[PDB]
């Protein structure tokens, strides 16, 4: 497990990053599916996309693993407040806070288990 | 799945 996701809101589960790639979204074809019943009643759930974002680890140019967050949502995926932007991707460092739809709507904290 | 409520 190279990384772990800590859920900061009810309705979401924690996640241990084992595989090289994870999709987060309402769609059922997502490794991480926003579907906890409790959550489907919160209205914010309605602003999350079918395919909201993904987290993956990839061998970069320097021949070393690198973590990335790639945004695919309609309302936005934010890292430490900053919009990633639809279709765009960005490296994901340890202690990064992930917010959905609204830049302050924290949902996850990303912990890089590579230094640990 | 339902279409996403766009907040803008």
């Amino acid at each position: 497990p190279w990384a772990r996701l800590w859920a900061l809101q009810d309705g979401f589960a924690n996640l241990e990053c084992v595989n090289d790639n994870y999709w987060f979204g309402r769609d059922k074809s997502c490794e991480y599916c926003f579907d906890e019943p409790l959550l489907k009643r919160t209205d914010k759930y309605r602003t999350y996309s079918k395919k909201h974002f993904r987290i993956f680890r990839e061998v970069g140019p320097k021949n070393s693993y690198i973590a990335y967050i790639e945004d695919h949502s309609g309302n936005g995926t934010f890292v430490n407040t900053e919009l990633v932007g639809k279709g765009k991707r960005r490296p994901l460092n340890n202690n990064s806070e992930i917010a959905l739809s609204l830049s302050r709507n924290k949902v996850f904290v990303f912990f890089d288990l590579t230094v640990d | 799945h339902f279409d996403t409520y766009l907040i803008r």
